[PDB]
């Protein structure tokens, strides 16, 4: 699971080595950065449901068209797994926040995407837009600081990234 | 492999809930200064540590060096110390993540099916192996012997603590307990 | 060349990644820590003779069977070639002060170093003693803060445990 | 590949000496958290900057997307993006380490002889290049505009000072010109 | 284990090959140089004590630092293990004799060698200069035929060189 | 692999002591021209034995030949003949050696599990195997009969004595029995 | 080219090693056996064409359907070829006689025999009957002694091994 | 490879002849127990040649030890002594064969150009060379000097010749031209 110190370790196990001068300092910047991602990652833990179903609203606003008969919107079990949808990737975030790397992300919502939204006939651009709209929802100092909020939303521009 | 903050992830995704808890993190990293003190004294001691580990698992079986002995020709004994340094290495990554993920999925597994079939002692792994946890100790708290050190002694000059970081001791011991548990 | 930043971007590019939030995170660490491993850097850089000159005065005092016939502290220009080893590994432990990992001396001391030694007769004994006594002699805040001395000795110790 | 303090050390190992100018260095470390926003302002828009800059190359140049030209049939539009991907990605990297090393050696040596040989038009390539380099720059100071940005507007957020990065900006746009160069 | 019969099985065998005139031929050269080494191995396990004894006492002769506190031969332990390794070279040239190649020297001497000297911080030049003095002592015919001397000597300085 | 001289050195070695008694290792060299010779007549008469046992083999079983036979249809005729043939090589080896090992280690060690998976016949297998026994002590006396030669009768021109190497017709029936043996 | 030297050089090499005892020794072999099949070689020299002519003949005698209509013997020209071919293979042998190892029939003589025979539809089995009168044809010490003829018959049944 | 029979072979076949001169080639087997010794000679005392060969090189050009130096950092060093090893190693494989074969396919084809795209020096790596061949020319004479020994003196004990094989020193010295002919 990919983070600072995973990262390092991996690094010095290919070499045969002990962990080494780089390998401690890269570890005291998790120390150092620490408190930003894990601000955001609370607020997520503590708003994660609003944050997502606003999220989704948005999406849906941008595309009505989903709602039709024969779309990706268009039944209740539809409605309520794209909302889903939208929390897990937003789950994702939190954790990722939690690691300090993005590996909950890449192993858990990132690998496989592609294959299942196009095996099931599901449209990208409204993954994208829930994102993107939560990506530029966020400000600060209200919603959490600004070093928080550039943790969240790297996170949110990592997602966007992966399904563009 | 996984760290302490992966560890919380995981058991959180098994039931597909967010992390909650907060004041745990937040423990790990105000004794991140310490934990990178601890990997620093096992890491920069290990030659020493190593050597004197398996000279005296030898020491206290002769058998080892003599005829039939595991240790003996030149061959083996090289391969014991580098097998010595190997767990070593893997318990010291297992302290820098804070999670023994590493050392059970790259080095414990399979371990101790590879020494049966090869014939490597296991109580003489697990000597090494105490001996090597009991040097740790000792160097994370910056309290080795003069006694104990071959006029070979060095001091970490960490900043002390009345507990001499009781709770890293704790932790690194546990990861030798796990592979002399794996082992045995 | 070993450093935080250069173990990241490897690991990156392996995985033919950008910059993402745990190679940020761990260049974050370099800024913190460089503060400490900079002020052993200038010390070294301002002493680095008198450093030298002493931790290989201490490895004839430990050896000296290095003067007698035949030996290699014996002659003059043995005599200088070892002060000068000696303070080649001091200028090395400098320049890794400055990169944050320990690509310089793995590079341009460590390898090679066993099989020049053991090629030229040269014994290992006193290269680890020279390095011992600087690492043993040192004490903050004398001669530099209690952390730019743990930085100084952490590299020391792996100059020794290299050659042990 | 080096980095902006291991290339310091590479010059003072040319003449077997000490590195002795902290000032340049302490420089670094000073401008260190705003080298990490301007890396993050470019990952962070990486797939924007892409699409953008091909289909700008594409605008500007037609013949690409008729019979016989480079971005013509649907593979070669793939291989395009992928390139200015790949290259953008180097580029990232260069900044984050402060020195162009890991561009030039794992990315532009051999690049020019690659394109030639497949037929890979240098006039077009110059200009996807050029137009991520001026895309960079805009994320970098964090003011793109809406004109440019196609529906697709992101603000950066962070700490503003008078010069925008007018070092990093500078220092960027060197990395891309590099890869110009190496073209010829 | 490396002998003049298991080369040429093994060349054959990577070809899928019966054994052929050169195979033969081969053989044949242990049958005539037999005589010479096995009377050097005879003389060898018949003396071994004294022959390792003399050379032991050589090489602490040429290097008495050894004998001061903290030194590889400065304990009784020590000096008995220092004989007793002496001893263990001379009886894998004896083995060495008795094959015609350098398999049992290779496989249970060299084999690990530096780094079993390395870990226990033991110097290498007295282990030379015990295979030296073994190398220069001996004379035919006083004791053995010249070509049973020209086996015994090929094999210290083989040994000489895995040290050098 | 070992050979005759160190199998010894490795049985000297189990009790770390030189190699004294060298009575039976000098009556290997004193023999060495007629292992050579023993080597030579089985080498070169190698085609017509491997022949004439698979031959043999079938002939005293005729089902080998007909719809589900194991020399049925031509691939497998040749699979048999060349494993015959790799029998004998590996034997041969042995024989130059003076000990199984390499029979053991590159011929037998699971070749029974590699039958049983094929469903190579082991009662026929075993045949083939007793012809090329009896073959090779004839050439080794130097006295195949004209009887069995089927018109490719060999003269080897040995120097003739009483026994006619016995204790290597023995010593090569050995290992033709451990052939067999590893089927059990 | 196969012999005892190239063979236990290679060994050498593939290994990174020096030459030492065992290659010695194998080429001591070498020194041993070469009166034997220099002898053969001499001999073999000085009367190949009687030799050759001999086998020759006695393949046809064997096989007298040769000689009729379109068959291999039946002309001039492929008489001519067919005891050329014999002379071939016996050169070969005088060569591999002279190497002490089987090179030169392996490279020149046996590579490629099959394919050509095929191609052209040659039988085989004169040419295994001409190198089978060869190689019962000899006796010592009228022709050679006991040791150089038992280094001209291994040939012959290697050359009639690799034909069967 | 060929060896110096070998080598007569490919002759002879030039012309599709046998070899007949068979007093050269009785020559080389009357020689082969000198040759043998010549061997022994070098292969026995090959650490110090090589050691003092490149230490020599130094000595005689203190610019190789400097910044810049190719034998300069620790790292270069060693390749350079690998190297003077290397060659000796293939020098040595051709006079026990008898022929350059080896040496020229195995060791100097495309060396000269594997070096000036490295750098390596041309004068010193004759200079190493140089050395090597008169250390070879001394040891197999069995006259090397205690004022070029360093303490490190050996003899070889072969039976001595007024000549003290003359022909052997001029072909081991023949091989060594060859390695600086190819550099130069
Ligand atoms: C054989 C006669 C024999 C031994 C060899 C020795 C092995 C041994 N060592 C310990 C304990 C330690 N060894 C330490 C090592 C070092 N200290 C240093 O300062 C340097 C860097 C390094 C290498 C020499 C350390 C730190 C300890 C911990 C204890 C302490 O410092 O006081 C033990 C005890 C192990 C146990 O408790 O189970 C043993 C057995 N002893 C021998 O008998
Ligand atoms: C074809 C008709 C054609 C185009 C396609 C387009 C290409 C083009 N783009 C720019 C400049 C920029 N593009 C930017 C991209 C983005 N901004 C964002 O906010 C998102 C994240 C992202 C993707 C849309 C940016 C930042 C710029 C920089 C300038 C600015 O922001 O104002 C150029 C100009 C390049 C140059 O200066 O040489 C071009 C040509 N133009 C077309 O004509
Ligand atoms: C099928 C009808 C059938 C056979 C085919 C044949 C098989 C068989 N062969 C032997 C014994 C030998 N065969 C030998 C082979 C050769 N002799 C030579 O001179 C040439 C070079 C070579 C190939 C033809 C030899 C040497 C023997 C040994 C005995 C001897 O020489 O007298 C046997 C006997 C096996 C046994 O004893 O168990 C058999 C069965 N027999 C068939 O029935
Ligand atoms: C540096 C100042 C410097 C040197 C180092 C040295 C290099 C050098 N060496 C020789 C000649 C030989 N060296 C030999 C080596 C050895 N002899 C032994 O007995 C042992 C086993 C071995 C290792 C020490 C030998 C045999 C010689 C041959 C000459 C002799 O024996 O007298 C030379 C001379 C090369 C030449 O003749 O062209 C040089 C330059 N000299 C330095 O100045
Ligand atoms: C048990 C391990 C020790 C012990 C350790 C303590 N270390 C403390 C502080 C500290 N340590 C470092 C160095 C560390 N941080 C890094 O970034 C790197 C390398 C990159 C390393 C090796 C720093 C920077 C600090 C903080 C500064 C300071 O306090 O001086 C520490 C105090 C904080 C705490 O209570 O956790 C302790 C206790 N103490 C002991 O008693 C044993 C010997
Ligand atoms: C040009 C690049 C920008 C700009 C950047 C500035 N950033 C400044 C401060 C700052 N940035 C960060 C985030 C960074 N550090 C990290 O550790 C990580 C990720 C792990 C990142 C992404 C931090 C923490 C800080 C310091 C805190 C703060 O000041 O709020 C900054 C101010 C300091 C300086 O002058 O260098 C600037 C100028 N500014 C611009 O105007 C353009 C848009
Ligand atoms: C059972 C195997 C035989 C038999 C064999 C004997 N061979 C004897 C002598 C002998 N054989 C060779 C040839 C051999 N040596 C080589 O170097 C090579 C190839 C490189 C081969 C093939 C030599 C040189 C000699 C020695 C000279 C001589 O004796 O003429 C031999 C006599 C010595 C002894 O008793 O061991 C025997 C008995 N004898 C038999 O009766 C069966 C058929
Ligand atoms: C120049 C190279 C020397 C020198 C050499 C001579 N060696 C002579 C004889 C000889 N050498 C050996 C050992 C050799 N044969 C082997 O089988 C093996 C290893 C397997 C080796 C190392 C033997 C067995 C013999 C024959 C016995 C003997 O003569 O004592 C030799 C004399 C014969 C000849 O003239 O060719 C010479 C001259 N002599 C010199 O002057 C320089 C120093
Ligand atoms: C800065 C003043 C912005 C801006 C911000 C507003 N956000 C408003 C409501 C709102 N925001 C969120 C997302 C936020 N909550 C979280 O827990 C997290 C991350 C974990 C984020 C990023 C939510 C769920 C809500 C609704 C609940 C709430 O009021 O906090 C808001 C109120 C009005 C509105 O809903 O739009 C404002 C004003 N508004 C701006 O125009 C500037 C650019
Ligand atoms: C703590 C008070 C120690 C202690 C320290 C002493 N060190 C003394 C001299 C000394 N130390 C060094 C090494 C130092 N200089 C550097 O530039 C660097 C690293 C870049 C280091 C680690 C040198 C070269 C010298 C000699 C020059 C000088 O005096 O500064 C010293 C003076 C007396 C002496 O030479 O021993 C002391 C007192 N002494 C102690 O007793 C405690 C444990
Ligand atoms: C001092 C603690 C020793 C000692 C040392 C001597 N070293 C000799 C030669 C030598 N040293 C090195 C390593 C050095 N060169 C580098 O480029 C670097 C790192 C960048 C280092 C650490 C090399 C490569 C060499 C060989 C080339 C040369 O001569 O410079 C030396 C001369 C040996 C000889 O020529 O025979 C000595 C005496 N002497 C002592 O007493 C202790 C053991
Ligand atoms: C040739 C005349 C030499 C020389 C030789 C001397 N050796 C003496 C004693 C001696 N040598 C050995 C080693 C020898 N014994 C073995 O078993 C083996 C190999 C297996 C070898 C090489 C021993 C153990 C001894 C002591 C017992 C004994 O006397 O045999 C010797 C006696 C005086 C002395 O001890 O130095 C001599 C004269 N001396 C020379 O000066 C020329 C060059
Ligand atoms: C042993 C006494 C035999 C036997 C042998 C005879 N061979 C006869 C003639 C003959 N042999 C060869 C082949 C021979 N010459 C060579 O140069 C070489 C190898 C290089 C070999 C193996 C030739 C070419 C000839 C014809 C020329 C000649 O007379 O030498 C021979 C004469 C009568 C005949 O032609 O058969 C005999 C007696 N004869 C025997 O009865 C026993 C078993
Ligand atoms: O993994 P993906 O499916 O390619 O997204
Ligand atoms: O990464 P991992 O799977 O833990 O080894
Ligand atoms: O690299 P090294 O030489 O092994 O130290
Ligand atoms: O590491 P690099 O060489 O830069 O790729
Ligand atoms: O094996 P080694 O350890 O290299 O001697
Ligand atoms: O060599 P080996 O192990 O017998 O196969
Ligand atoms: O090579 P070959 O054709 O198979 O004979
Ligand atoms: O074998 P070679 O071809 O000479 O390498
Ligand atoms: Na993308
Ligand atoms: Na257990
Ligand atoms: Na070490
Ligand atoms: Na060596
Ligand atoms: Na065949």
């Amino acid at each position: 699971m990919k983070s600072v110190v995973t990262t390092v370790i991996a690094a010095a196990d290919a070499a045969g080595r002990f962990p080494s001068s780089s390998d401690l300092e890269s570890v005291q910047g998790s120390i150092q950065r620490s408190a930003a991602r894990l601000e955001a990652a609370e607020k997520l833990a503590g708003n994660i449901d609003a944050v997502a179903q606003e999220a989704y609203n948005a999406c849906i606003q941008k595309y009505p068209y989903l709602n039709n008969s024969g779309e990706a919107n268009s039944t209740d079990t539809f409605k309520a797994k794209c909302l889903r949808d939208v929390k897990h990737y937003m789950r994702l975030i939190q954790y990722s926040l939690v690691v300090g790397g993005t590996g909950p992300l890449d192993e858990w919502g990132i690998a496989g995407q592609r294959e299942v939204y196009r095996a099931l006939g599901l449209p990208t651009a409204p993954y994208v837009e829930a994102l993107s709209f939560a990506r530029n929802r966020g400000c600060a100092p209200r919603d959490m600081s600004a070093q928080a909020l550039t943790e969240y939303n790297a996170l949110l521009d990592y997602a966007i990234n992966s399904l563009s | 492999m996984l760290d302490a903050f992966s560890r919380a992830v995981v058991q959180a995704d098994a039931s597909t809930s967010v992390v909650a808890d907060m004041g745990a993190l937040k423990q790990f990293i105000a004794e991140g200064n310490r934990r990178l003190d601890a990997v620093n004294a096992i890491a920069s001691n290990a030659s020493c540590m190593v050597s004197d580990a398996v000279a005296g698992m030898i020491c206290e079986n002769q058998g080892l060096i003599q005829a039939g002995g595991n240790c003996y020709p030149n061959r083996r004994m090289a391969a014991c110390l580098r097998d010595a340094e190997i767990i070593l290495r893997y318990v010291t990554y297992a302290l820098l993540a804070g999670d023994a993920s590493v050392l059970d999925d790259r080095c414990l597994n399979g371990l101790k099916e590879t020494y049966a079939a090869l014939g490597v002692p296991t109580t003489s792994t697990v000597r090494a192996v105490q001996i090597m946890k009991a040097q740790a100790a000792a160097h994370i708290k910056d309290t080795p012997s003069e006694a104990r050190a071959g006029g070979k002694l060095r001091k970490m000059g960490s900043p002390v603590v009345e507990d001499r970081c009781a709770s890293l001791v704790a932790e690194a011991s546990s990861y030798f307990d796990r592979v002399i548990s794996a082992l045995s």
